[PDB]
Order: structure tokens, then C-alpha cells, then sequence
């Protein structure tokens, strides 16, 4: 019931000197251009039972 | 009663294949920017279509 309030989205959380920090940001924006992360949301996120 | 939407999205059978049905469907957008980017990377025939 209702509206949405404080959208803020989900992450990956790490340290500020790690160098991984730079090739994940260009790994997910990658893979919600070639719809890679809509097989993941129809597989477990969308089969509406009832 | 409750109406239904006419197509289910980007890979609908409309956009894949236009020249099986009536006259063909109609669809396009302004190029110079991201959309055009997005689906000339992910469908070439739809692209020039
Ligand atoms: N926001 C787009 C332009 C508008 C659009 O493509 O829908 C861009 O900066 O390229």
C-alpha cells in the first residue's frame, strides 16, 4: 500500500584503497547494456505465482 | 473489464520481423544519442530499419 519514499538503489561495498573499485562500476553498467541483468531479474526476481 | 497494451516490449515479434504482417509497423527515433547507441550495438536490422 502506498508510494515509493527514499529511493536509493543497492551496492557493492568496498574499501577506498582497493583497486578493484574502478573495473566493477564499468562491469555493471556493461551488463545493463547488453541484457545481462534482465535474465537474472525474470529467473528469480518476476515469476508472479498468484 | 480492463484493456491490455498492444505490444510487450523491444522483443516483441512487431519489431523482429515488421514484413510478416499488414502493412509494416511504424517506429522510429531522433538519432544522435544514447537510445539510438543501445540498439545499434544489440539489433542491426531493427537499427536501419
Ligand atoms: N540523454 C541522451 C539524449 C536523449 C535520449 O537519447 O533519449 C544523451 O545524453 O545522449
Amino acid at each position: 500500500t502506498g508510494e515509493l519514499f527514499f529511493r536509493s538503489g543497492f551496492g557493492i561495498g568496498m574499501r577506498k584503497d582497493s583497486p578493484w573499485k574502478q573495473q566493477v562500476s564499468l562491469s555493471i553498467l556493461k551488463s545493463h547494456e547488453n541484457g545481462f541483468m534482465e535474465d537474472l531479474d525474470k529467473t528469480w526476481v518476476r515469476y508472479q505465482e498468484c | 473489464e480492463e484493456y491490455v497494451d498492444q505490444v510487450s516490449g523491444l522483443s516483441d515479434k512487431k519489431f523482429q520481423r515488421p514484413n510478416d504482417f499488414s502493412p509494416p509497423f511504424r517506429f522510429g527515433t531522433v538519432p544522435n544519442g544514447s537510445t539510438e547507441r543501445n540498439i545499434r550495438n544489440n539489433y542491426a536490422e531493427m537499427h536501419a530499419y
